């Protein structure tokens, strides 16, 4: 563990040891843009959940 | 004491309206201040200078 | 410097060495709600730029 846990993203700050990143489908501005063409048992997600981008 | 002299405050013209100020950001390349939020939002972008 | 730099802030992550901090007036969610009964040459400002809160 101790310097090994380190979780980093851009910029946002350190977070340490298990967190959670989240696959969904549902996701509005996903869909418009990304999997237009496909259906849900396979289709693109954004894991980054920051609203900014 | 009652007057509009009481509520409103007499002063110079300034043709400008008010100097306001604008908000530099260079987002892709430089560490996003404070306790700013990284975004992509364009309007919400992190800001590394002000200037009037 | 070393282990004297770090500039934290909630969870926003670690920033290293002089960042910069701002103290504005024309902030539109500050007028409304604290220096409503002030004026520009006695103020408060939210030094927190930070979108959610």
């Amino acid at each position: 563990t101790g310097g090994r846990n380190s979780i980093r993203y851009s910029e946002l700050a350190p977070l340490f040891d298990t967190t959670r990143v989240y696959l969904v489908d549902n996701k509005s501005t996903d869909v418009a843009s990304l999997n237009y063409q496909n259906d849900h048992s396979n289709f693109l997600t954004t894991v980054i959940q920051n609203n900014d981008y | 004491q009652t007057g509009i002299r009481s509520w409103t405050l007499l002063c110079t013209p300034d043709v400008t309206c008010g100097s306001e100020q604008v908000y530099w950001s260079l987002p892709d390349m430089m560490q996003d201040p404070v306790t700013f939020r990284s975004t992509s939002q364009i309007s919400n972008f992190p800001v590394v200078g002000a200037e009037l």
